[PDB]
């Protein structure tokens, strides 16, 4: 409902900021970026979950808002169903390969 | 038939605050109804109402609706249907707690009870101290009396044909009204409004005048009608000119200003009410104190400036907070169209056209009324009037601030209690003829064949200057029957006047083509009227005969639409709950 | 002096399209008239044009036009707010309903959005007032700013999600009207309006873009009121 | 059928609705960006090769506007968006000079946002 769609939105607004910051902390103090520095930051465990973590909040994120444009833009139901199945395709995709390249980091 | 038919127990012609409780009351009473308006229903002039609704509900102060009788039959010097204003004051608090049942958002005191304020004939004991029971939302309660009123059709799910324009009645051969035909404005397709109760509500007509607080709709299509139609009308020549309209503009601000403790000023800065009125002072009845403006400018003592010859009207020191509370809607009304902000400058006033007392003579049942050849009254099968296009009457000569509301109300409500009655007391009603309805679209055929016509823009111009220097505030014999040629002459202008737009989808001009049939008529009759009362009472005042006379005018005028000529009608002074006032002489 | 203008002009009988028409209307000098003046004037010479207009006060709410891109009203908008040197007075129809005739929309959309969310009283009947409602000047209050609203559509007509969606987005005005009996301490009946207001149209449309409240001629504010509503979603349903 | 005025570039907007309608864009091409931004990861973490390979094409100049093209709709997405929940919340105004006042900071806070992705980038 309406109301689900609201929090879900903000709540994971509130974890990708948190994101966000956290990545952007690394990068605007780090110099050089050596091949080592970049790997040991993804190798932590830390740095793994919370980008996970952060894929499923733009899958619920990303998902909301983009249905909320296509009902606003894409009248034709077929072309509409279609491309949010493009959409959510593409989404789960950006979880799953998110899964196999830290996992073998 | 050969024109779309739509039939129903009653067609209520008008969707103001009169018509909109009726059709309420009516729908509620199990008969089928038919709402028109030739606009959306919260459209209607009612919504342009500020002051609010005089009633005797008793929370401002001890009240009595006995006490408020006497204000209204004083008020209305004297012609006012006693047994009638009866019915409304006595009927009158039911019918507003009524309201408020329904949603209306009234102001409130600190108890939690409806706001009222002071207005102008208003007193305890029988013209006694000031009272204050204009129960208001406010200064916008006609806007929140409306709408609650279209809220209330619309959960009662009532037939509402909206933008349909109401053309002519249909009489069949025993002289009954069975329907009216209507424009459909948007599509243009004429339809014939079958019914066993026809309703007229289509408001006031202050546009015959060339400056008026109406609104442009009011233009008195239902007088026109029932003047086509044969029905005769009451009290034509009973204008009242509110005291303060905005100089230069027309556009109306609230009694109420004076009922929060506003008054009057002239240039010299004199409260000159106190002079004029001793006792209610800038509470005074309307006809008075819209006269004492008018004086005073007469004689070179009114104030002058961008706005015209005008009033000085002071709210200031009320301060900031009371006028933003209890005074908004005349706030924005007078920076805009007086540039003026009232918390710091007194507003531009002069008396202005606002109120047709006359109308329609009806009984308090709301059914219509004409005289047979011995002058006795005899009701008008199928027709019935509410509201301001009717002529109860309640207001007599002067209607008092807040009475208006209320005769809506009361008598709308009255209409749909009374309907089935009044039906069956009327009998069952002979179809009408394709021929009688083919009657009725007559006047709307010629303005569809008219093209090499006069312009009618011209007419109406011509139309509202002469109601403007022959009939407003003071009159005179010599004026007024140079008045009324002029307006035969314009009359017969008319008769011949063009439409320059043939098209049907939502054409604009073949309705207000329309209208200014009507205004003619209203006009007209209104003329008549005025030189037909050789006297002066209440809002009608003549120079050449400056006082009341009991003897001779202690009742209403009838305007014969057949004859085009005048008669009289007996006033109504025996309440059933109380002793009838004795006409005594009227002073503030 | 001398005016321009470029009206909107539709007759379904007559124009295979919309078009511009130009208009001039010679003005007096020192003398500032709203634009309902002028238009009433054009209509003396050009019969044909069609606009609604009625309490030419502000309130009845008749006269809603889109003047040069911004939505209001014609009876309190001054001439000398909309004219500019060089150009032409530009007036078109309130944007998103049917064109019936010239600037003449229809606004039935709008009122049936209006009608869905119940703008009536809705009491249970149970502990009835001795006369009228109790109600305190501060519950009084809150329909400050809500009431006054004449159904003009100024708001409606300028917000994007009421383009898109007017079928099921209910809009600035029908929204405002919703929170006016949701707070009013005489209806009975909140937690139903609120069932009722929980889908993903109703009110999650609005996303604050404030076109209702720059537009609105009664200075009132739409955002903050379905700002309200959805607290109260909230409250009810999270 | 009938005829309706729709023509956007007919109408006035404020610069309320001008913040809105670049949120839901920088929105939509926030979600494009994403596949691109792991794409690049993906790449930079499967083996030193990759990463040196990585770092090339950054070196590009055209994928250098590009990739600060996607840092500044970011940017904004995420100025606005809490921009968007502060007045959820209460912490904002919802009066229309409140939303005028915020918008405007809002491109502000974006454009030194965009400058130092700039720098973050050269
Ligand atoms: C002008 C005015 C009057 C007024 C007032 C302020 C102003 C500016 N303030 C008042 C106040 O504070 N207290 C009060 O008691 N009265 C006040 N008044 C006077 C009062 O408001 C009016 O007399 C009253 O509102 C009249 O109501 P009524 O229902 O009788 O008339 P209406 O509201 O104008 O509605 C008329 C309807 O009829 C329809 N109509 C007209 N012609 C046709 C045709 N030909 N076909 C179909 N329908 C028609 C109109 O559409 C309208 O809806
Ligand atoms: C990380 C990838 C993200 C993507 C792909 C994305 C995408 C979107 C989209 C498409 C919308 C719909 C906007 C509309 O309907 O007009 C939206 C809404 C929103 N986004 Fe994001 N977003 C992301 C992250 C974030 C972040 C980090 C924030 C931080 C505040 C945020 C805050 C918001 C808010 C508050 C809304 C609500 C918009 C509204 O109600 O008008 N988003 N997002
Ligand atoms: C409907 C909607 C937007 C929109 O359609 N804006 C818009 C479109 C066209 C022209 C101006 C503004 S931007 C914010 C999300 O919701
Ligand atoms: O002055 C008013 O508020 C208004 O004029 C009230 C009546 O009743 O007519
Ligand atoms: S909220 Fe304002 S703009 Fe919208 S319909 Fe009501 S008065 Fe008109
Ligand atoms: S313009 Fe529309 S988006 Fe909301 S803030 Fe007003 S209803
Ligand atoms: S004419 Fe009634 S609001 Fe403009
Ligand atoms: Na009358």
């Amino acid at each position: 409902n309406g109301v689900h769609d609201f929090i879900l939105v903000r709540a994971t607004a509130i974890v990708l900021t948190l994101y966000i910051i956290y990545m952007v902390g690394f990068f605007a103090t780090s110099g050089e970026l050596t091949y080592e520095v970049w790997i040991g930051f993804f190798a932590s465990a830390f740095t793994k979950v919370f980008t996970l973590l952060a894929l499923f909040s733009i899958l619920i994120m990303a998902w909301i808002g983009m249905w909320q444009v296509l009902t606003d833009y894409v009248k034709p139901l077929a072309l509409r169903l279609m491309l949010q199945l493009v959409i959510v395709v593409a989404l789960v995709v950006y979880v799953i390969y998110g899964f196999v390249v830290v996992w073998g980091v | 038939m050969k024109l779309p038919v739509r039939e129903f127990d009653a067609v209520v012609i008008g969707a103001g605050g009169a018509g909109m409780r009726a059709a309420l009351q009516i729908s509620q009473s199990g008969q089928t109804c038919a709402l028109l308006s030739k606009v959306f229903p919260t459209r209607s002039h009612t919504v342009s109402a500020q002051g609010g609704i005089t009633v005797a509900l008793g929370n401002t102060h001890e009240d009595n609706w006995e006490w408020h009788m006497y204000d209204t039959v004083k008020g209305s010097d004297y012609i006012g249907d006693q047994d009638a204003i009866e019915y409304m004051c006595k009927t009158g608090p039911e019918a507003i707690l009524e309201l408020e049942h329904m949603g209306l958002p009234f102001s409130r005191l600190d108890d939690g009870r409806i706001y009222q304020r002071p207005f102008g004939g208003q007193s305890k004991n029988f013209g006694g101290e000031q009272a204050a029971r204009t129960a208001a939302a406010a200064d916008r309660t006609g806007h929140a009396l409306l709408h609650t009123l279209y809220q209330q059709n619309l959960k009662n799910h009532t037939t509402i044909f909206s933008e349909w324009y109401a053309l002519d009645l249909v009489k069949n051969q025993d002289g009954a009204v069975v329907g009216c035909t209507a424009l459909c404005i948007e599509t243009g397709e004429v339809v014939y409004f079958k019914a066993r109760a026809t309703v007229l509500a289509t408001g006031g007509a202050g546009r015959i005048y060339q400056s008026t607080t109406n609104a442009h709709i009011n233009t008195g299509d239902g007088v026109g009608m029932a003047i086509r139609a044969g029905v005769p009308v009451q009290d034509m020549e009973m204008w009242q000119f509110h005291p303060t309209g905005i100089a230069g503009a027309g556009v109306l601000v609230t009694e109420g200003c004076r009922g929060e403790g506003g008054y009057l000023l002239n240039k010299h800065g004199e409260r000159f009410m106190e002079r004029y009125a001793p006792n209610a002072k800038d509470l005074a009845g309307r006809d008075v104190v819209a006269r004492s403006i008018m004086i005073e400018i007469r004689e070179g003592r009114g104030c002058d400036g961008p706005w015209g010859p005008h009033a000085k009207l002071k709210l200031d020191h009320l301060g900031k907070e009371v006028l933003e509370s209890r005074l908004p809607g005349i706030l924005e009304l007078s920076r805009t169209f007086a540039h003026v902000d009232p918390v710091k400058e007194p507003i531009p006033v002069i008396p202005t056209c606002h109120y047709m007392m006359g109308g329609i003579p009806t009984k308090v049942t709301g059914q219509a009324l004409t005289v047979n050849e011995k002058g006795e009254d005899v009701v008008v099968p199928g027709l019935f009037a509410v509201g301001e296009i009717a002529c109860v009457s309640v207001h007599g000569a002067n209607r008092l601030g807040g009475n208006s509301l209320l005769d809506l109300v009361v008598f709308g409500r009255a209409a749909g209690l009374h309907l089935q009655e009044s039906i069956a007391e009327q009998g069952a009603l002979r179809d009408a003829s394709e021929s009688d309805v083919e009657a009725s679209l007559d006047r709307l055929n010629r303005w569809n064949n008219n093209r090499n016509g006069e312009d009618p823009v011209a007419i109406r111009k011509a139309l509202q200057e002469c109601m403007q220097h022959n009939f407003s505030v003071f009159r005179e014999g010599d004026a007024m029957a140079k008045g009324l040629e002029q307006l035969k002459v314009i009359r017969e202008r008319l008769k011949n006047a063009r439409l320059d737009d043939t098209s049907s989808e939502f054409n604009t001009q073949r309705v207000e083509c329309l209208e200014l049939d009507n205004l003619m008529e209203t006009a007209y009759a209104t003329a008549v009227s005025a030189n037909f009362r050789t006297e002066s009472r209440g809002a009608h005042s003549r120079f050449d005969f400056p006082d009341r006379d009991d003897e001779n005018w202690l009742c209403h005028s009838l305007y014969l639409p057949e004859s085009e000529s005048m008669t009289r009608r007996s006033v109504n002074m025996e309440p059933k709950l109380r002793p009838a006032f004795p006409p005594k002489i009227r002073t503030y | 002096m001398r005016l321009e203008f470029s009206i909107y002009r539709y007759n379904p009988d007559v124009d295979d399209a919309p078009r511009m028409q130009d208009y001039t209307l010679e003005a007096d000098e020192g003398r500032d008239m709203m634009l309902l003046d002028a238009l009433i004037q054009l209509k003396e010479k050009d019969p044909s044009l069609s606009f609604r207009r009625s309490c030419r006060e502000g309130v009845c709410g008749s006269d809603g036009l889109n003047m040069n891109g911004k939505n209001g009203l014609a009876c309190i908008t001054p001439i000398s707010a909309l004219n500019q040197p060089g150009k032409k007075i530009v007036i078109r129809p309130l944007p998103g309903l049917p064109v019936i005739r010239d600037l003449v929309v229809d606004m039935g959309q709008f009122y049936a959005q209006y009608e869905k969310i119940k703008p009536y009283l809705l009491n249970n009947g149970q502990n009835p007032p001795a006369r009228e409602h109790l109600q305190m000047p501060e519950q009084r209050e809150k329909l400050d700013g809500l009431y006054e609203c004449i159904l003009c559509a100024c708001c409606s007509t300028s917000c994007p999600s009421f383009w898109w969606n007017p079928d099921k987005f209910i809009g600035p005005a029908g929204l405002l009207a919703a929170y006016r009996f949701l707070i009013d301490s005489r209806d009975t009946e909140t937690d139903s309006r609120l069932d009722g207001l929980s889908d993903a149209f109703s009110v999650f449309r609005c996303h604050s873009i404030m076109n209702c409240v720059s537009v609105c001629p009664k200075g009132l504010n739409p955002t903050r009121a379905i700002g309200h509503i959805k607290s109260m979603l909230l409250q009810r349903n999270a | 059928q009938r005829p309706v005025n729709l023509d956007l570039q007919t109408i006035r907007f404020p610069i309320t609705a001008i913040a809105s309608i670049l949120h839901r864009v920088s929105g939509v091409i926030t979600f494009v960006a994403v596949g691109i931004l792991l794409w690049l990861l993906g790449t930079s973490l499967s083996s030193p090769e990759g990463f040196e390979q990585a770092s090339a094409i950054m070196g590009s100049f055209f994928v250098k506007f590009i990739m600060w093209g996607i840092l500044t709709a970011l940017a904004y997405h995420v100025v606005v968006g809490i921009r968007h929940m502060m007045m959820d919340f209460g912490y904002l105004e919802e009066t229309f000079e409140a939303g005028k006042r915020s918008a405007k900071i809002s491109f502000v806070i974006t454009v030194v946002l965009s400058l130092l992705a700039g720098v973050l980038v050269w």
